[PDB]
């Protein structure tokens, strides 16, 4: 469990 | 669990949504299978989706009427931008 945390940044809205 | 997720409509008060979707692919393990999942990391308290009813730390299931699960990081996002001015986030509140 959690691994995208960096694969795809921080963007948020 | 619980059963049909609330939507949280945000309104895009001429800058953001307020909140940070925070993508993640939960492993069930070593094992390849994962369910791409997505979780408020901060909603900005002070004006779009925290007064709209998001509480931070809350898991998006849908958005729009539109399963997050197996989206990307920027398709949750984009979904949300794609909507308008506003959109329904479904989060999935508190359980025993």
């Amino acid at each position: 469990s959690w691994e995208s945390h960096k694969s795809g940044g921080e963007t948020r809205l | 669990g619980g059963s049909m997720r609330p939507p949280i409509i945000i309104h895009r008060a001429g800058k953001k949504y307020g909140f940070t979707l925070r993508a993640i692919r939960v492993y069930m393990g070593d094992s390849d299978v994962y369910t791409v999942h997505h979780m408020v990391w901060h909603v900005e308290d002070g004006g779009p989706a925290s007064e709209a009813g998001l509480r931070q730390g809350d898991l998006i299931t849908h958005v729009n009427g539109e399963p997050v699960h197996g989206l990307v990081h920027t398709e949750v996002v984009e979904l949300i931008l794609k909507s308008g001015n506003k959109v329904a986030i479904s989060t999935t509140p508190l359980e025993n």
